C-alpha cells in the first residue's frame, strides 16, 4: 500500500544521512541504472577553491573520564545538534565525525562566491556554542579550530560503510592546522586570507616553535525493503539497529574491544596530479578499499565491524556485537581472529600489489584493545562511532608506524604473545597522557637485517 | 572463452617469462588476447618483466597492439614508463599508436620523460 512510500521516506532519511542535498537529489531520481544497481558505479569530482573547517574537542579525555557510558553520548549529541543548526544556517555541509573531532566543508557540491566567509563565521558560531555549553553544563572544555582552503576531490569510497568524503593535500593541511590550532580561536592561512578583505580581528597567528594567521572574533515493497534495510545495515549494525529500533538513542560500554588502523603510507608520493583531477588514482584507491570491504564477507569474519574510513584510512574493530559469552567459545579468540584478519588483509594488499603496475602501496597498521564506549550520534541523521582511551591510543600509535609492520600495544603484546604469535620489540614511544609506551611488531626479520 | 583458464596461465607465464610454456599454451589455443581482471593483457606482463622473446612470439601470435589496461595504459605505455628500449622498438615495428594517451591524458613519450629516460624519448621523437 502506502507503507511503500513510508519506506521510501525512510530510505530518504538514510541517504540524506550519508550524502548531501545535491548528490542525494541527483541519485534519488536514479539518473543511471548502474548507480542504483550498485546501491542495492558512482561518480567522483574534484572541485577547486573550497573551504574546509576542522574542530577537535580539547582535553576530551578527562571530560570523558568517569562517566556512566551514557552522559557523554547525550552531551555530544547536543553539541553536534547545535553545530548542524549552525551549518544549516551558514549553508555549509557537515562531512563526518572523528571521535574528539567534527568538521565541515563549504561549497564543494556548488561553490559559493563567499564560502570561506560562511566557514569562518560558522567557526565563530562554534566558539559561541562551545562557550555557552561550557557555562551551561559546567563542563570545562572548549574546541580547537583549524580552517583551510584550496582544492579537493570529493566523492565516495568503498561499498561497506561508504560515506561521502573528500581527499587532497588540503585534507592534511586542514588537519594539521587543527592539530596546530589554538584552543578557542581559529587557525587560518593565507589560503583563507587571500580573499578575506580584512573584515575581522586578524592576528599574525603562527607557530611559536607558511603565511599563517589567527582569528579570535570580529508488489515492489520487498524490493524497496531489501534496499532500505541494506542501507540501514550499511550505516549502523544489527544489534544497535534493534536497540534503537525500540528506543530513541543508544550507548554502550565495552570494556574490551580491539581496534586496528591501517593507513596507505606511500599513496601521497604517488598522488602526483599532472593528470586532470587525479580522480583515476583515487578510483584505484576505491578498488583497493572495496577489496578490503569484500574481505569482511568471510563467515569467520562475523565479529569484526568496519567502523568507518577516515580519509584514506581503514578503521576496523571487534568485540562489540556478540554480547553472549559462549561456553563453547573462548572469550579472547575474537582478538586472535582480528589479528588473522590483519594478516590476511596484508595478504590482500600484497595481491593488489601484484597487479599494481610498477608501484607498491604499503600500509602501516596499529593495534590496541581495552575499554571503550560505542554510541550512535545522529537523529534525523545517523552516525555510529566509538570513543574512549583505546581509540585515540591506537590512532597515535599507528600514526608512528612503519609500513608492513604491525605496531601493537604493550599489553595487547602481552596477551597475544601467549597466543603464539612471534614479535620483535620496536622500542618505547612517548604517548600523550601516558608517556613512554613499549611497542612491538609481528614481522620477524622481514627485511635484510 | 569456454573455460578461460588458458588465458590465465598465459598471463602468468607472461609475467613469469616461461617461453616454452607460452609456446605450449598457444599451440593449445590459448586466447592471444585474454586479459586478467584489471585489463592487463599478456603483452603488459611481458613489457613489465622484459621478456622480449615472448613479446616477439605473442606479436607473432597476433596479440592486440593497443590493448589498454583498466588504467587505459597500453603495454606501449608500460614499456615507455619502463625503458626496455628493445621492446619499445619492436612494438614500434608492429604498429604501436603514437598520438594516443591513457585515461591520464598523457602520451607514453611523457612517460619516458618522467622516467628521466632520454632513450625512449628520442626513440618516439623520430616517429609521426
Amino acid at each position: 500500500g502506502k507503507d511503500l512510500e513510508v519506506e521510501k521516506a525512510l530510505k530518504e532519511r538514510m541517504i540524506h544521512s550519508v550524502m548531501p542535498r545535491i548528490i542525494a537529489d541527483d541519485l534519488m531520481k536514479q539518473g543511471d541504472e548502474e548507480s542504483e544497481n550498485s546501491v542495492k558505479p558512482f561518480k567522483m569530482q574534484q572541485i577547486e577553491e573550497v573551504s574546509i573547517l576542522f574542530a577537535d574537542i580539547v582535553g576530551f579525555t578527562k571530560m570523558s573520564a568517569n562517566k556512566s557510558a551514557h552522559a557523554l553520548v547525550g552531551l555530544l549529541n547536543d553539541l553536534f545538534g547545535r553545530f548542524d543548526r549552525l551549518c544549516e544556517e551558514t549553508k555549509c555541509e557537515k562531512i563526518s565525525t572523528l571521535g574528539d573531532c567534527y568538521y565541515c566543508v563549504a561549497g564543494c557540491p556548488e561553490p559559493r562566491a563567499d564560502h570561506a566567509y560562511c566557514c569562518i563565521e560558522m567557526g565563530l558560531g562554534m566558539i559561541r556554542a562551545i562557550e555557552q555549553f561550557c557555562q551551561e553544563k559546567k563542563e570545562m572544555v572548549n574546541m580547537r579550530v583549524g580552517v583551510h582552503t584550496g582544492t579537493v576531490l570529493c566523492g565516495i569510497l568503498g561499498m561497506r560503510r561508504f560515506k561521502f568524503d573528500v581527499w587532497s593535500n588540503d585534507v592534511n593541511l586542514a588537519n594539521l592546522m587543527e592539530q596546530l590550532g589554538v584552543a578557542g580561536k581559529v587557525h587560518i592561512s593565507e589560503a583563507t586570507a587571500k580573499y578575506l578583505d580584512d573584515r575581522y580581528e586578524m592576528e599574525d597567528g603562527k607557530v611559536t616553535e607558511l603565511k599563517t594567521y589567527l582569528i579570535a572574533g570580529q508488489t515492489k515493497i520487498q524490493s524497496m525493503r531489501d534496499q532500505a534495510d541494506w542501507l540501514l545495515r550499511n550505516i549502523i549494525p544489527y544489534h544497535v539497529a534493534e536497540q534503537l529500533k525500540v528506543s530513541q538513542t543508544y550507548s554502550k560500554n565495552h570494556d574490551s574491544g580491539g581496534v586496528i588502523f591501517a593507513s596507505i603510507v606511500n599513496f601521497s608520493e604517488f598522488y602526483e596530479e599532472n593528470y586532470e583531477g587525479g580522480k583515476e588514482c583515487y578510483r584505484v584507491l576505491n578498488e583497493l578499499i572495496g577489496d578490503f570491504d569484500e574481505l569482511l564477507s568471510k563467515p569467520d569474519y562475523s565479529s569484526i565491524e568496519k567502523i568507518k574510513t577516515i580519509g584514506a584510512t581503514y578503521m576496523a574493530a571487534s568485540g562489540l556485537n556478540a554480547t553472549q559469552c559462549r561456553d563453547g567459545s573462548h572469550p579472547q579468540e575474537h582478538l586472535q581472529i582480528l589479528f588473522e584478519f590483519a594478516k590476511e588483509m596484508m595478504r590482500v594488499v600484497d595481491d593488489f600489489n601484484n597487479n599494481m603496475l610498477w608501484f607498491n602501496f604499503k600500509l602501516r597498521v596499529g593495534f590496541n584493545h581495552g575499554p571503550l564506549t560505542a554510541g550512535v550520534i545522529g537523529t534525523t541523521k545517523l552516525l555510529y562511532d566509538i570513543w574512549g582511551d583505546t581509540v585515540n591510543i591506537a590512532s597515535r600509535m599507528d600514526t608512528t608506524g612503519v609500513e608492513c609492520r604491525i605496531q601493537v600495544s604493550e599489553e595487547s603484546y602481552r596477551v597475544l604473545s601467549k597466543m603464539g604469535y612471534e614479535f620483535d620489540y620496536r622500542g618505547t614511544v612517548n604517548v600523550k597522557g601516558k608517556g613512554q609506551m613499549k611497542t612491538y611488531l609481528y614481522p620477524k626479520c622481514t627485511d635484510s637485517g | 572463452h569456454h573455460g578461460s583458464d588458458l588465458g590465465k596461465k598465459l598471463l602468468e607465464a607472461a609475467r613469469a617469462g616461461q617461453d616454452d610454456e607460452v609456446r605450449i599454451l598457444m599451440a593449445n589455443g590459448a586466447d592471444v588476447n585474454a586479459t586478467d581482471d584489471y585489463g592487463h593483457t599478456p603483452l603488459h606482463l611481458a613489457a613489465w618483466f622484459g621478456h622480449l622473446e615472448i613479446v616477439e612470439v605473442l606479436l607473432k601470435a597476433g596479440a592486440d597492439v593497443n590493448a589498454a589496461d583498466w588504467l587505459g595504459d597500453t603495454p606501449l605505455h608500460l614499456a615507455a614508463r619502463i625503458g626496455h628500449l628493445e621492446i619499445v622498438e619492436v612494438l614500434l615495428k608492429h604498429g604501436a599508436d603514437v598520438n594516443a594517451q591513457d585515461k591520464f591524458g598523457k602520451t607514453p613519450f611523457d612517460l619516458a620523460i618522467d622516467n628521466g629516460n632520454e632513450d625512449i624519448a628520442e626513440v618516439l621523437q623520430k616517429a609521426a
